[PDB]
């Protein structure tokens, strides 16, 4: 199955994943490309922000669905 | 009142400023008003930002000191600690304030962060990664913003 994510700076991302990898597999696939680490990764689809522990099918993203990709701060 | 005591502690600030002058650094009443300053940072001779000019804007709250300075760059600069509003993310402004710490020593740690950024705990992620895995692309880019914001 394949995913896009859109970044702030107008990056399109092309992603391999599966329905049933978790959102966290998805952020270490994030990482693979583009090398900004999980914890610093934010997910947004269908209006809600996508959490750690569930699938792409839990939240029922399939194919050619584009997220997006925010910042997560941790205090600065 | 709270406003009276952050007053006198500007001033005294401000003189301290003109007694012993800081290097690389200047700050002061934007006009009439001693709770909105306008500062300048030159570009630290140790780092990609060197030639550059960059202006800054200080505002003290009304409960300063017991409540820290708000400090933003207006000179857009490339830093995986700065954003392109000119937000700053540094620990003496905020969790690590204290009255004790002067505009002088503000400015100073800012000039340090310049020289040596914190890309594990970045503003702007991007940035901060080609900072960390190619330094030589990072020192490239921030010396092309230096050039064309800077100058």
């Amino acid at each position: 199955m394949q995913i896009f994510v859109k970044t702030l700076t107008g990056k399109t991302i092309t992603l391999e994943v599966e329905p049933s990898d978790t959102i966290e597999n998805v952020k270490a696939k994030i990482q693979d490309k583009e090398g900004i680490p999980p914890d610093q990764q934010r997910l947004i689809f269908a209006g809600k922000q996508l959490e750690d522990g569930r699938t792409l099918s839990d939240y029922n993203i399939q194919k050619e669905s584009t997220l997006h990709l925010v910042l997560r701060l941790r205090g600065a | 009142g709270p406003l009276g005591s952050a007053l006198k502690r500007i001033n005294k600030e401000l003189s301290d400023l003109a007694r012993d002058p800081p290097a690389q650094c200047s700050a002061g009443p934007v006009g009439d008003d001693m709770f909105h300053w306008q500062a300048t940072i030159m570009g630290p001779n140790d780092s990609p930002y060197q030639g550059g000019v960059f202006f800054l804007t200080i505002h003290f709250p009304t409960d300063y000191p017991f409540k820290p300075p708000k400090v933003a760059f207006t000179t857009r600069i490339y830093h995986p600690n700065i954003n392109s509003n000119g937000s700053i993310c540094l620990d003496i402004l905020r969790s690590q304030w204290s009255p004790a710490l002067t505009i002088s020593k503000v400015l100073l740690s800012i000039c340090s962060l310049l020289c040596d950024p914190n890309p594990d705990d970045p503003l702007v992620p991007e940035i901060a990664r080609i900072y960390k895995t190619d330094r030589d692309k990072y020192n490239r880019i921030s010396r092309e913003w230096t050039q064309k914001y800077a100058m």
